[PDB]
Formats: C-alpha cells, structure tokens, sequence
C-alpha cells in the first residue's frame, strides 16, 4: 500500500533510476507499465506499474503523491520470497528427469529383489583346473522353480551365469506362491 | 602447512582412481576442471584434496577425482591452473562455470572443493 510516501530525488530519475535495486535478480527491464491513478471508486492513487517478474501488477498505492508508486514494487519484494515452494510432482515431469547410470551389479539387489519372498540367494564352485577349464557346470538359484545354471569353460568367464541367471530369475518367475 | 592450516581429505587411496571416457563434456573459465561424461553422467564424483588454509582463507589445492559407493564416475573434476597458477576470483568462473554443466538434464553438476572455500570466494 506505501512503503514511503513522501521520498524523491532531484537530479535523478527516482521510480526508475532509483528504483533499479530490486530488479537486478527479479530482472525486469520495464518498457514501462503505466497504471496511474486507477481508482474507479474516486482514488487518485499513483500505481506507476512496477513489475516483479515480467508483466505482473505490483502494486500498493495510497494518493496521487509521494504516497502511492513505491509500494507497486511491494509485492514485488515478496513474490521471490512467496512461491519459493515446490512446484514438481514427485520429480520433474521434465523429459530429462534424474539420471543415474542404474546398477551393472547383479547379485548385489539380487536380494533386494528376492523380495518375491524373501529367498535364500546362494553361490558356490569348484572350479577345476585339471586341464584347466575342463568343465564348470554353474548351479545356484533365485526364485524356486527355475534354479539357476550356467556352464562354461573358464572360471571368470561363467562364474556368472547362473547367478546372473539367479540375479536374473524372479522378475520372470511365477514363483512365490510355491508352484 | 599445520593440520588446522592444511587440510588432508584425500587418502593415499583416494589418489589413482582410473576410468573410461563413452561421451565426456568439458567446459572452463579460469583454474578450476570440469568433466561429465555424456554416457556416463550423472555418476557420485568425490572430489578430495590435500588443501591449506590460512586466517580462515587461501593457502593452495593439489587435485580432485571421482568416487561413489558403487564406486562408478560420471566424470572429472580438480582445481586447475593457470599462468598465475589458480586465480581465486577466476574460480568464481572457473568454479562458477564447474557447477552447471549436467544441470540441464535435471542432474546437478561436481564442483571442485580446494578453490571453493577460499578462490572461488573472492
């Protein structure tokens, strides 16, 4: 309504030179916005359209003097401070929404996603070195019907494979009512 | 270079972490290292160094890299130098520049922490 009501330079502008503070970050460079003495109910009250951010109507105003244009820019202190609330669903429904590089580990959430119910994840070789790869037949298991397998020649090269199957079983498995 | 004037965050761990560039984006102004890359972003980078302080303020940094829990990298990041080595109001820049880079993708940018407190102020 009136932050001052009497102030003003004398070789200056004022309601734009000197009000050039506050939309240094709410960055307006007005082409300026006229709505002076507007009062349809006999209110001769200067509201020298300030703006806050970029078209608004700040606005507090009290006489077609000192009193009125200083407080348009009221409101324009707050609506930086208002709103500085959360605006977002959930997250940003931005096409770019968070990335992450989602996990390359298998049997790490392995037991988060034995959730299905719960399982015992478990793993376990003997890796032969007899000719050297002569054979690695995996057998592990997530879920509980489709027990995880691999097979392979060298030990690094299969050690996965029914573990990644395991890791790789309950999404695809029905299992977790016992059949 | 006392422990209340010289700080040592990196370990003698912390210090030879390699990895591999798919897509990296780099970007500067002034003494600080910036990197993400393109198709490894958005990955925890845990920039520590052995920095100095002085009357609450700028004594040096040494190097920043890249760590996660997983212990994956999305990139690099140091305080860099310069001709004058690394100028404390160009890492206002150069630390200005290193903070926005991901972040159009919704993923906050890695900044470097040595000229932060004390270059990057000032």
């Amino acid at each position: 309504g009136s932050h001052m009501e009497m102030a003003g330079d004398l070789s200056a502008g004022f309601f734009m030179e000197e009000l050039n503070t506050y939309r240094q970050k709410q960055g307006v460079v007005l082409k300026y916005q006229e709505l002076p003495n507007s009062g349809p109910p006999h209110d001769r009250r200067f509201t020298f359209q300030v703006i806050i951010d970029g078209r608004e109507f700040p606005e507090g105003e009290g006489r077609s003097k000192k009193e009125a244009k200083n407080a348009a820019a009221k409101l324009a202190v707050e609506i930086l401070n208002k709103e500085k609330k959360a605006v977002s669903p959930l997250l940003l429904t931005t096409t770019n929404s968070s990335e992450g590089l989602s996990m390359g580990n298998y049997i790490g959430l392995i037991n988060r996603i034995a959730q299905k119910k719960r399982l015992t994840v478990n793993y376990e070789q003997c890796a032969s070195g007899v000719h050297g790869p002569e054979g690695f037949h995996y057998k592990c298991k997530m879920g509980q019907k489709e027990y995880s397998i691999g097979t392979g020649s060298t030990k690094q090269e299969a050690k996965q494979l029914a573990a990644k199957l395991a890791y790789l079983q309950i999404l695809s498995e029905e299992t977790g009512s016992g059949c | 270079t006392p422990a209340s004037r010289y700080i040592t965050d990196m370990t003698i761990e912390e210090l030879s972490r390699d990895w591999f560039m798919l897509m990296p984006k780099q970007k500067v102004e002034g003494p600080l290292c910036i990197r993400i890359d393109q198709a490894i972003m958005d990955k925890n980078i845990m920039l520590k160094a052995n920095f100095s302080v002085i009357f609450d303020r700028l004594e040096t940094l040494i190097l920043l890299r890249a760590f996660t829990e997983e212990g994956a990298i999305v990139g690099e990041i140091s305080p860099l130098p310069s001709f004058p080595g690394h100028t404390i109001e160009d890492v206002k820049n150069a630390i200005g520049v290193l903070i926005g880079g991901l972040e159009w993708n919704d993923n906050t940018v890695r900044v470097s922490k040595t000229l932060q407190r004390f270059a990057w102020g000032s």
